[PDB]
């Protein structure tokens, strides 16, 4: 029994890592959104930057 | 002839004498048995918990 309670500690410890890991990856996701609207932003500026009548 | 009945009457004594002795040799037996089996029947009981735990594994 105790080596079960331990079997079940170790279910509870794949399911704590498992959410452990979903956790990180949605974050990395949210990073990557971030990274697009400043990539998107550069774009803009070069944009901007085309224009003589603004960028001088 | 009360010598004779006397004498039988010894004989029968002794013969129950031997017949409880012998009892106390099987009492002595039977719980060594007893602790045999017991032993037999915990190996026993280890292997069905041991089954279940594989099951719920």
């Amino acid at each position: 029994e105790k080596k079960e309670k331990q079997i079940e500690q170790q279910k509870k410890i794949q399911m704590s890592n498992l959410m452990n890991q979903a956790r990180l990856k949605v974050l990395r996701a949210r990073d990557d959104l971030i990274t697009d609207l400043l990539n998107e932003a550069k774009q803009r500026l070069s944009k901007v930057v085309k224009d003589t009548t603004r960028y001088q | 002839s009360q010598s004779q009945g006397i004498q039988q009457l010894l004989q029968a004594e002794k013969r129950a004498a031997e017949k409880v002795a012998d009892a106390r040799k099987r009492k002595a037996r039977r719980l060594k048995q007893a602790k045999e089996e017991a032993q037999m029947e915990v190996e026993q009981y280890r292997r069905e918990r041991e089954q279940e735990f594989q099951s719920k594994q």
